[PDB]
This record gives C-alpha cells, sequence and structure tokens, in this order.
C-alpha cells in the first residue's frame, strides 16, 4: 500500500517531469541547425547543452535533494547528465526505425546522425540496445520519473561526500517505486520489474563510461570542443 | 569550479 508520502513522492516527480519535457520539443528551433565529418555535431552539442539544464530543473524538485550540500548536488549532477540524457530520451526513442523522432524530419535523430556527432559503434551500438530494451519494460510514467530519480540520487558516484544522506534519499525513492509497482502495476508487465529496472542502471553507468572515453577523445581536438557549449565543457569536462 | 552549474541549482 502506497503511503501518503509515497504518493505525494511520485505526484511531485510527475509534475517535475512535466514542467522539464516538452514533448512539442518547440524549443529545439533555438539550437544549431541540424547538418546531414562531424556535421551533426553543432545540432547534437546544442541538444545536449539544454537537455543538461532541464535535468537539472528536475534534480532540484526531487524531494530532499535540495538538503544535500550544494557540492554533493554538484557530483550527482555531474556524474549522471549523461545517464539521465539517455533516460529521459526514451520518450522520444521510436522502435518504427530505432530512431529518435522529437518532431520533424529535421529532428529525428538515427545511427548516422550520431556517428556525425563523433560517435563510433563501440557506444551507438549498446545505446540503442538500451533504448530497445527500455522501452519493452513499458514503464508508467510514474516509474520513468523515479527511475531518473533513483539515478541521479546514486551514492556510489565518485565525490560523493554524504554518502549516507544520498543513500537514505534514494532508498526512499527505491521504496517508493518497488511499493508503486506492487500496487498498481499489473501482473505480467510487472514481472522481475524492478531488478529490470536496476539492471537499466547497470547499463547506464557502462554507456556512461563509453560515452566518457569517446567525448574525451572528441574534445581533445580543440576544434572540436570549439564547437560544444560552454555548460557541456563545464559538466563533462575540459 | 562549476559556476554554470552551480547557478542552475540556485
Ligand atoms: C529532450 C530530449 C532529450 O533530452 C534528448 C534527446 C535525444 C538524446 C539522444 C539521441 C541523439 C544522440 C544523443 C544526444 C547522445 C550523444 C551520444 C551525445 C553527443 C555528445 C554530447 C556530443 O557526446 C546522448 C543522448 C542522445 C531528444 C529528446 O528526447
Amino acid at each position: 500500500k502506497l503511503s501518503e508520502e509515497q504518493q505525494h513522492i511520485i505526484a511531485i516527480l510527475l509534475d517535475a517531469h512535466h514542467k522539464t519535457y516538452d514533448p512539442t520539443y518547440a524549443d529545439f528551433r533555438d539550437f544549431r541547425p541540424p547538418v546531414r565529418p562531424l556535421s551533426m555535431l553543432p545540432h547534437l552539442a546544442d541538444l545536449v547543452s539544454y537537455s543538461i539544464q532541464k535535468v537539472i530543473g528536475f534534480a532540484k524538485m526531487i524531494p530532499g535533494f535540495r538538503d544535500l550540500t550544494s557540492d554533493d548536488q554538484i557530483v550527482l549532477l555531474k556524474s549522471s547528465a549523461i545517464e539521465v540524457i539517455m533516460l529521459r530520451s526514451n520518450q522520444s526513442f521510436t522502435m518504427d526505425d530505432m530512431s529518435w523522432d522529437c518532431g520533424s524530419q529535421d529532428y529525428k535523430y538515427d545511427v548516422t546522425d550520431v556517428s556525425k556527432a563523433g560517435h563510433t559503434l563501440e557506444l551507438i551500438e549498446p545505446l540503442i540496445k538500451f533504448q530497445v530494451g527500455l522501452k519493452k519494460l513499458n514503464l508508467h510514467e510514474e516509474e520513468h520519473v523515479l527511475l531518473m530519480a533513483i539515478c541521479i540520487v546514486s551514492p556510489d558516484r565518485p565525490g560523493v561526500q554524504d554518502a549516507k544522506l544520498v543513500e537514505a534519499i534514494q532508498d526512499r525513492l527505491s521504496n517508493t517505486l518497488q511499493t508503486y509497482i506492487r500496487c498498481r502495476h499489473p501482473p505480467p508487465g510487472s514481472h522481475q520489474l524492478y531488478a529490470k529496472m536496476i539492471q537499466k542502471l547497470a547499463d547506464l553507468r557502462s554507456l556512461n563510461e563509453e560515452h566518457s572515453k569517446q567525448y574525451r577523445s572528441l574534445s581533445f581536438q580543440p576544434e572540436n570542443s570549439m564547437k560544444l557549449t560552454p555548460l557541456v565543457l563545464e559538466v563533462f569536462g575540459n | 569550479n562549476h559556476p554554470m552549474l552551480m547557478n542552475l541549482l540556485k
């Protein structure tokens, strides 16, 4: 049974996601234009930078996240940003053609697009498998917003200080998710759903690690990192 | 350190 506290938590995370994820994608008109050997770097860099801002505005609203010091807040958002971007992007992802469809042909991103941003199959293939496996879980929006929150507030992020507090916040969220699945997700969809969602957090750690390797290699050449944004440089490095 | 992140965090 969902406590009043637990229904509260879900209500706040849902509203937080609604206030930070525009499914009309109206702001995409502001990005440097897509061009279809690193011709998608400006556009995708801008997409990413915008998406870091949204993911921060979500994080702030996670009940308890604000009780963390500003230095723990920063550690959690730097390590998780690319993972929450990959998560939250499942919403525009479509298995119809293994692409992210943000509203129009211009803003429909496939394998070739990501490779024209400096990435290789070593990232892209596992990224597509992840998106596919996440879609097949068929999460309730309540589950989706809980997983993003659980992702941000992970006590194992290198650099964390008050791990105990991060863990207590995260536990409150994990417990809410486990109880939500039990009370509101009907079988068979719910079979081992919690363990499948935690698996997706492990897939994201390995995606984060490969994304970091190739980002570092892309951004080594000052000519490429000229095309990023200042927020992207600050959050992802150099 | 992370002034842009710090600022978005209020
Ligand atoms: C609002 C959103 C999300 O926040 C961002 C969405 C897309 C996410 C994607 C698909 C295209 C390629 C992206 C940007 C990936 C790409 C490897 C990032 C490239 C850089 C930052 C240059 O390394 C990360 C997440 C991917 C569209 C839409 O769902």
